[PDB]
């Protein structure tokens, strides 16, 4: 698993690896890891799919409530903030770490990172998974402040291509997503169209 | 890290007034998968004798050759082949020399006695075996054991009379009673070797079972 | 498996149960659970049959060894320390059995309980085995050293029967051995199910 | 362990117990008595756990005599046993099970004498003689080799007496005392103690 | 076991074997593994017995129970979002992996529920012992948009190579073919596997057995 | 395992419009027989019957938690329950106990009250149907029980056939068992009477 | 080996008419991670052996050792014997068998590949001792997803050409590279005929379609 | 668990020890002899585990009687002790060890009576009076109560006597008869069984 | 733990950092991890340093009594193979990461990698310790085949500043070493001197 989120001005770019595995057999080789929460607000999911998915739509329920009454677009924050009370609520049974990113008139795109045990941050852009250490180092030296929409598309896609190749829990093709006030423009990338890093050979 | 794995098996042996036989299934497993569908479990020793092996295959494919090293061995020594109540004997003691670390193997020995005469002996792990009329080991011994004992030991029946088992009536016992134990055993299935023990030679019989 | 042997006037008497079992299966029927280490000496089986089968083997293989050495037969007394010291070198190390030591001597009738736990104990009477506290009541009740050899016959054969009869793990049938000055002999084997029908 | 022992004949029936409560290698009392009175004509013999048994035959005690004391006649043997195993079995799973065996004995107008066996796991059965604790290892196949159907009262005594020399000669516990009881048509007589 | 299942042209194909084993022995030779949970949405079971007809019955109770109430055909959605929610509240401690698919008016839907309640939206899927087995055979022959015959003829096979090479799998195939208009339940699709001839004579002639007592209670 | 506490083995098969269901009679806790004569098939109607095999006071339980069930349903409803009605009661009572199951494997067998139609049953723990038109099995020997079922029921047998196989079936079945034995109890149930017999087994 | 630390993933082999054919994906994974991309799992034992390998790396390095050494003992001989593929079958048997009874195994899994003597050989042996032959294998995960398909072909057609092997084999390492959350896209096949051995070098997969 | 109980006197040496060997709940004899005679004013009471007792005792034995066969002259008693000592905690720490509990009675004819308490961890003493098993706990006080130096052996048996009574009152197992022995300046001699 | 090294056409650059901790202890924050096996050989270490350090001295007592009976130097291959037949003997009881890097005649720079397990594998390039976890997307993304030797000091160098960075059991002063005919150039970066990279402001 590896999923990633930036943050630039005027929205934010998302992406994850299509790979769901028990043990070492892969059961789902093309799952969404992208789950929208509301309109221009998304979030990625890593860890437990079964604790992911319930908390992903337990969340959804309780924003598009609360975007009702309030007659209001819900705020990313908000959206994070819901995340991070049942996460940590219940950070005893649940194995989830997520990262919610989206775009709001108030604040623009914003990016936050829910980890393990509820914690809640605010970040120019966040990694996780099982892949994403494998990345860390990557993401720190070629990360630059002021980069556009299509540099952080390209900037994620080449990210993910590397945790994928390395890590065996991550693989399949890789689903991308850039969320500003215009809309939401979804795009995966598989075979040939995956950033490809050639493999020393002796 | 466990030393042992069950590879399933089933074998059975029936002595008669002039004749002996040993069958078993043809098929090695492992968990929930099929190593292989054609293995025969009986092993040809000498001219009268037939040894059927199952359990751990690792065990089985090792006690087999030093079994065969052994009856080598005892031939050049002593300037004659082992019998079957020899190697009976010998097979006891290979096997508890283990005893701390035992085989994991069924083993039933089918041949001719000094007689002529059909004899079956039945081991345990660690080497206590008997001289029986009739057997059955492996992953099915318990569905193959009570017809037997009611087919050919007459055991629960009244007024029927004690006929001599005969060869065509023994080879039909054999493949009803893998056919009946390919239906509700996992581990037995695919085909079944038979090999019969005369004063003539050993023949083999094969006929198919389901598989799964 | 249940194994019983007393001493009364006219020798020692010793019988047993044919059944073998692995878990809740039972493996066999017909088990001969007396060993004849030599004409004048026999030995039970209890416990593990591998462990008791080999080890009494071995003691038959050592009597036969002292008594072509020492041109006269070994004694009772004898044999047994010769199985209880075999088996203590292996003590904590999981052997399994249980097994009396009966025969005539220069002594007169002797019998020996040797156990894998070490115990070697002489006695007049003695029963080892899953069915034992079973054989005991009715052996104890009617036990008595004045017995005639047929009541001696018929005592131990009801004391296994009672045994077969409320031990899950005791059955076949009753092999009944009887020794004396001039060696043992093999008196009958019948069978549980017909002994069923005489006693009821 | 405790010793309970129970036969049943053509009219009535016989129980003895031991009269031994020990704690830690120590005999504390020498004259313990474990027979309940649940009625004019039934007997509860309890052993096992200590606490459990007096708590469980002494609880089945007071729903005995209130049932006699609610519809003016006493429950049947039958009845009262399957009440025991009832209550016995609905706390098996509960997180305070009794840990207790049970022989009941009873005599019917209509039924006649009754003997019941009953361990801590709530199984219920009728037998004509059984037995509880390690003791009855050694004496069950005592009462299979001499009982009868018919036997008569003076001769289960003498029974009784051959399974308790028994225990005296084989067993290693130090029982030296027994109470005896009967309960026929006439209801529940003490007899002599079994003493050695 | 072996369940799988497919999205072909005009709607969804089920598949599934006929064995149910205890330990290590077969004790159902036919069990019926395709569950009925409306007449447009039908369920494969794997795992444990009893966990899997609990389940897919409550779950076929509570959508008559919806159908009844809206007068609609219920949608897959619904089905699949009340098994999940149920297997999720539970923890996992119903042994039940699922195979849901169905046809509504949103079209053909397939899902794949697992015990944990995480479930799976794909055009084939494969659950049980033999899962692996069968998604071999998925993943060497699927093509988008098949035809009826090809597509029942892929998940025969996917159910075959689960049955010969599974231990936990066997005796026949049984198929459910659902389309907008048509409900095929194929139960005995295909048979194998069947038990050899009897070759000699075991019949117990009368009084061969021994009668201790006898009692005769004439009824009616 | 548990369900070897106090063994057990019980039998149900089928004929032309006839069943019968058998089972063995010892009682005992572990190695040691306490009774020859525990009863095992419970009747729960004129031509229906359940069977349990497993921990006695589980077996006892279930019996009488069935019937207190099937009397509250015969009369609220005035009519005879159905085989498989019986059954599905049956699941639903085990599985109500899903976590902490009664450890007992019943085992239907009767005639359909109207039809007469030949129906036999078994359930696992916590309450699975299993229909069979030849034969179901439950207890400690069920392997032996099994070989013996599979080599021996043959289709359209007569009532005096149908009882010669259960019964060799039943008593060579458990010779091969420690636990499980001491006498065999069979019923045949037909559509105008009910034979019990039983056999002559081994005691030991 | 007590705990395995760099371990490869599954290995084909499918024996065809003149030869067999055996395929391994060059990765060593150290515990789901893809740290060694260009490692070799296949073997040339001889001009007629081939060997592949899974499980511990380490382990298959200390046998490709002690393997090449003794092929060059025997053929400095120069008397005009050669291990057979069945002979060396026969000693990786003993050899990880002696192995696992001083619980110290070797932790691979084996396949050879031979033909000698106008007779394709093909062979298994395992952790524990367990060896046999059979038309097709596949160690690993292969057991699960490859073994299907190539044993479902064979059945149907127990002859096989070398190019019906090569793309069974091709086909099967794709399903491999799909599901099997340990393997890579570069693998290798090794091919044995009345020519000797050949490796191909690292192939791709490239034919994967991931239509979602 | 086996009795062993010793009283020293002026010039004597009283020593009894209990007569049953059970197997697991049946005692399979009633007159066994737990008491080895090392020479012919020594003895050893020994009582462990089985095997590890008569292997000891045995053991222990045979070399008593090689130094006296060897040397023309009879160990000591505090020389058999201190041996016996060494052999045991030598085999304490070694891959054998002997888990048994002993009682070294024995006359000296310069030094007189001598009783040794030795455990199974190889610890030596003496004492007046010493006792093994779980009936030590229930007989030691009424020896500490009744015993003084200079008790003569008629009153020494006695004591005794009433040791062995508060067992049959108070312990639970059963230990019908027991071995009684005396060492004095003439030898060993044995007194009559002390039976219930 | 970081130990790095990179081949280029002529010789072999390896790098390590200056950490040695026992827990969340630093024993050591100057610690040398590049141990020279001979004149021209050297060995980064890994995992236990009493393990290390002991096989280190085992095979440099064995390469130089080899190297005095063969007038001639020794080969780096031969290196990594007296450390591979230690490593996979003594596998149970030791816990070790070599990385053997040098330069010889016959076949000029080499890198070899043994890990813990006792395999042994040439590699264009190799990482190892507890931070490499972290830079193995970046150095798959940024090495190229023919690199220089200053360019393969500035690829190490920025490699390792990149994982002490992200691991904590990985810091101090970064430790250098050029390997080549002419012979062996050792090199600090410490202070201002390693690669920095700025950190990100939400
Ligand atoms: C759906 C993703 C957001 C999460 C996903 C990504 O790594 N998680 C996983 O793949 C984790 C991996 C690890 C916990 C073994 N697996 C899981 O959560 C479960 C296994 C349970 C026993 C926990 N895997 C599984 O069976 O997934 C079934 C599945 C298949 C497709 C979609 C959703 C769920
Ligand atoms: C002399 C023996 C047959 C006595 C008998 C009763 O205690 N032995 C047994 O019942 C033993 C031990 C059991 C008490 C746990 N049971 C057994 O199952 C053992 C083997 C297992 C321990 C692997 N023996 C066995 O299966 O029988 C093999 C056999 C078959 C025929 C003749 C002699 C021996
Ligand atoms: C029947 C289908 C649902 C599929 C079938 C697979 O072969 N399921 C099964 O076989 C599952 C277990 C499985 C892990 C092997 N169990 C079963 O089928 C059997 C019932 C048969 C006699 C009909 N179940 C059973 O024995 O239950 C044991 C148990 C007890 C407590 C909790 C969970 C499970
Ligand atoms: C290559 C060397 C620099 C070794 C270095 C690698 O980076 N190893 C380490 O830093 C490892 C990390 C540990 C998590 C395994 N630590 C170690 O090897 C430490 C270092 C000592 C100076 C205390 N060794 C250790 O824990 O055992 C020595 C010891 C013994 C008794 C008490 C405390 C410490």
């Amino acid at each position: 698993t590896t999923i990633m989120a930036v943050q630039f001005d005027g929205g934010v770019v998302l992406g994850a690896d299509s790979r769901t595995t028990t043990g070492s057999y892969i059961a789902n080789r093309v799952t969404d890891k992208l789950t929208p929460i509301h309109d221009r607000i998304f979030c990625c999911r890593s860890g437990s799919a079964a604790d992911t998915q319930a908390v992903a739509d337990a969340v959804t329920y309780q924003l598009g409530f609360h975007s009702i009454e309030l007659n209001e677009p819900p705020l990313v924050h908000t959206a994070a903030s819901l995340f991070k009370e049942m996460c940590y609520r219940y950070r005893e049974d649940l194995m989830a770490g997520i990262i919610i990113a989206g775009w709001d008139p108030q604040e623009g795109g914003q990016v936050y990172s829910v980890p393990m045990g509820g914690m809640m941050v605010r970040q120019s852009f966040a990694i996780g998974g099982s892949g994403s250490s494998y990345i860390y180092g990557y993401v720190d030296a070629t990360y630059r402040e002021g980069m556009t929409k299509e540099e952080c598309l390209q900037f994620t896609a080449n990210a993910l291509a590397l945790a994928m190749e390395r890590d065996g829990s991550s693989g399949g093709v890789i689903r991308l997503a850039a969320i500003a006030e215009s809309g939401v423009e979804r795009q995966v990338l598989l075979g040939d169209q995956i950033p490809k890093f050639a493999v020393a050979t002796l | 890290f466990s030393p042992y794995v069950f590879n399933g098996g089933t074998i059975l042996a029936i002595a008669g007034e002039d004749f002996a036989i040993v069958a078993s299934d043809t098929r090695l497993s492992e968990g929930f998968s099929i190593h292989t569908r054609d293995s025969p479990k009986c092993y040809k020793l000498t001219d009268k004798t037939v040894i059927g092996c199952s359990g751990f295959h690792g065990d089985c494919l090792t006690l087999t050759k030093i079994i065969e090293a052994r009856l080598k061995m005892y031939k050049h020594s002593n300037n004659k082949a082992m019998t079957t109540g020899a190697i009976a004997a010998m097979l006891s003691t290979i096997l508890y020399s283990r005893r701390f670390f035992p085989y994991y193997v069924y083993n039933i020995i089918g041949g001719l006695d000094e007689e002529g005469k059909g004899a079956v002996y039945s081991f345990d792990p660690v080497g206590s075996y008997q001289r029986d009329s009739f057997k059955a080991g492996g992953s099915a011994s318990a569905m193959l054991q009570p017809l037997l004992d009611n087919q050919v030991g007459f055991k629960n029946m009244q007024n029927v009379e004690h006929v001599p088992l005969s060869l065509d009536r023994a080879m039909r016992l054999v493949k009803d009673v893998f056919i009946s134990a390919a239906e509700r055993d996992v581990y037995t299935g695919d085909a079944l070797r038979i090999c019969i023990v005369t004063k003539e030679g050993i023949r083999e019989e094969t006929v198919s079972l389901r598989k799964d | 498996t249940t194994t019983l042997a007393f001493k009364f006037r006219h020798g020692v008497i010793v019988a047993a149960d044919s059944r073998a079992t692995a878990g809740a299966y039972i493996a066999s029927q017909t088990v001969k659970k007396v060993i004849e280490i030599n004409p004048y000496l026999l030995g039970t089986m209890a416990g593990g049959a591998a462990d008791c089968s080999f080890w009494e083997r071995l003691l038959a293989r050592q009597c036969r060894i002292y008594e072509l050495r020492n041109k006269e037969r070994i004694s009772v007394a004898a044999a047994s320390k010769l199985l209880a010291n075999m088996v203590y070198q292996y003590k904590g190390m999981g052997l399994s059995m249980g097994t009396m030591i009966c025969g005539w001597d220069k002594r007169g009738p002797g019998l020996y309980y040797v156990d894998s736990e070490g115990n070697r104990i002489s006695g007049a009477t003695f029963s080892v085995g899953s069915g034992s506290v079973y054989a005991y009541g009715v052996m104890d009740r009617g036990y008595s050293y004045d017995l005639e050899v047929e009541q001696a016959y018929d005592l131990a054969r009801r004391a296994i029967y009672q045994a077969t009869y409320r031990d899950a793990y005791s059955g076949g049938a009753v092999n009944l051995y009887h020794v004396r000055e001039d060696g043992w002999i093999r008196v009958s084997s019948d069978n549980v199910a017909d002994l069923h029908e005489k006693y009821s | 362990m405790e010793y309970l022992i129970g036969i049943q004949g053509p009219d009535y029936v016989l129980v003895a117990s031991d009269r031994v409560a020990a704690s830690n290698i120590v005999q504390m009392k020498d004259d313990h008595d474990k027979m309940f009175k649940m009625s004019e004509k039934i007997l509860l013999l309890c052993v096992g756990e200590a606490g459990d048994t007096v708590q469980f035959a002494e609880y089945i005690q007071k729903n005995v005599q209130l049932y006699k004391m609610r519809n003016g006649y006493e429950l049947s043997p039958t009845a009262a046993a399957n009440f025991t195993r009832r209550n016995l079995a609905d706390c098996l799973r509960s997180r305070t099970p009794y840990h207790v065996n049970l022989l009941l004995a009873g005599y019917d107008e209509h039924e006649g004498p009754a003997l019941y066996y009953m361990d801590y796991l709530a199984a219920l059965a009728k037998a004509p003689f059984a037995a509880h604790g390690y003791g009855a290892f050694l004496t069950l196949s005592i009462l299979d080799r001499y009982y009868t159907p018919t036997i008569s009262r003076e001769r289960a005594v003498e029974l009784l007496r051959k399974c308790l020399e028994e225990l005296q000669k084989r067993f290693i516990l130090n029982l030296p005392t027994f109470s005896v009881r009967i309960i026929d048509k006439n209801g529940i007589h003490d007899l002599d103690n079994i003493s050695f | 076991t072996t369940i799988a299942g497919v999205v072909y042209k005009d709607g969804i194909v089920l598949g599934a074997d006929t064995r149910a084993t205890e330990g290590m022995v077969v004790a159902d030779k036919n069990c019926s593994k395709i569950h009925f949970i409306s007449p447009n949405i039908y369920c494969c079971g794997a795992g444990t017995a009893a966990d899997t007809d609990m389940t897919t019955q409550l779950i076929s109770s509570n959508l008559e129970l919806h159908s009844l109430s809206t007068g609609r055909l219920p949608r897959v959605v619904t089905a699949n979002r009340m098994l999940k929610q149920m297997l999720f509240r539970y923890q996992g401690y119903i042994g039940a992996a699922l195979v849901l698919g169905g046809v509504d008016v949103t079209g053909p839907h397939l899902y794949s529920i697992y015990p944990h309640g995480s479930t799976d939206k794909l055009p084939y899927v494969t659950m049980g012992s033999g899962s692996l087995a069968a998604m071999a055979v998925f993943e060497d022959k699927f093509r988008p948009d098949m035809e009826e015959e090809e597509a029942k003829n892929l998940v025969s096979e996917a159910i075959a190579a689960g049955i010969f090479n599974d231990l936990g799998s066997g005796s026949n195939i049984d198929l459910c073919v659902i389309s907008k208009n048509k409900l095929d339940f194929l139960r005995p699709y295909t048979v194998p596997n069947k038990k050899g001839t009897r070759l000699g004579r075991y019949r117990c002639e009368k009084g061969t057995t021994a009668v201790l007592t006898e009692k005769i209670t004439p009824l009616e | 395992s548990i369900m070897s506490y106090n063994g057990g083995a019980v039998m149900a098969m089928k004929g032309k419009n006839c069943v019968a269901i058998a089972a063995d009679r010892r009682f005992g806790i572990q190695a040691q027989m306490v009774t020859t004569d525990f009863q095992k098939i419970f009747p729960m109607g004129d031509r229906l019957y359940i069977g349990l095999a497993g921990l006695a006071t589980d077996v006892q339980t279930v019996a009488q938690r069935l019937k207190f069930r099937l009397n509250l349903y015969e009369l609220k409803e005035g009519r005879q329950i159905k085989p498989y009605t019986l059954m599905s009661m049956v699941a639903n009572l085990l599985y109500e106990k899903r976590f902490g199951p009664y450890y007992t494997e019943p085992v239907i067998a009767g005639l359909d009250p109207k039809t007469f139609k030949p129906f036999i049953c078994s359930l696992d723990l916590i309450g699975c149907p299993m229909v069979t038109d030849d034969f179901v099995v439950s207890g400690t020997c069920a392997e032996q029980m099994y070989g013996m079922c599979e080599s021996l029921w043959e289709p359209n047998m007569d009532p005096d056939h149908l009882f010669e196989t259960i019964s060799q079936a039943m008593l060579n079945a458990v010779d091969r068992d420690a636990v499980s034995g001491m006498g065999v109890i069979v019923h045949i149930i037909e559509k105008d009477k009910i034979t019990t017999r039983t056999l002559k087994a081994r005691m030991d | 080996t007590q705990n395995p630390m760099v371990t490869g993933t599954s290995v084909l082999g499918v024996k065809f008419e003149g030869g067999v054919v055996i395929a391994a994906d060059m990765l060593g994974s150290y515990g789901s991670l893809a740290r060694f991309r260009n490692i070799s799992r296949i073997m040339r034992v001889n001009n007629s052996t081939m060997l592949g390998a899974s499980g511990d790396y380490a382990d298959f390095q200390y046998l490709k050792q002690v393997l090449g050494q003794m092929v060059i003992d025997e053929e400095l001989l120069g008397d005009g014997h050669s291990y057979s593929p069945r002979a060396i079958h026969s000693w990786l048997t003993r050899a990880m068998y002696s192995r696992r009874s001083k619980m110290n195994p070797l932790w691979n899994t084996m396949v050879i590949g031979g033909y000698a003597d106008g007779e394709s050989f093909l062979g298994y042996v395992d952790m524990l001792g367990v060896a046999y032959e059979a038309p097709s294998l596949a160690t690993g995960y292969g057991a699960y997803l490859a073994q299907p398909l190539l044993r479902e072909v064979l059945e149907k057609q127990p002859v096989l050409s070398q190019t019906e092997a090569r793309d069974l084999v091709e086909r099967c390492m794709r399903v491999l590279y799909y599901r099997d959350a340990r393997s890579y896209n570069r693998f290798q096949i090794a091919t044995v005929t009345e020519k000797g051995v050949e490796i191909e070098g690292p192939l791709s997969t490239e034919t994967n379609w991931d239509i979602a």
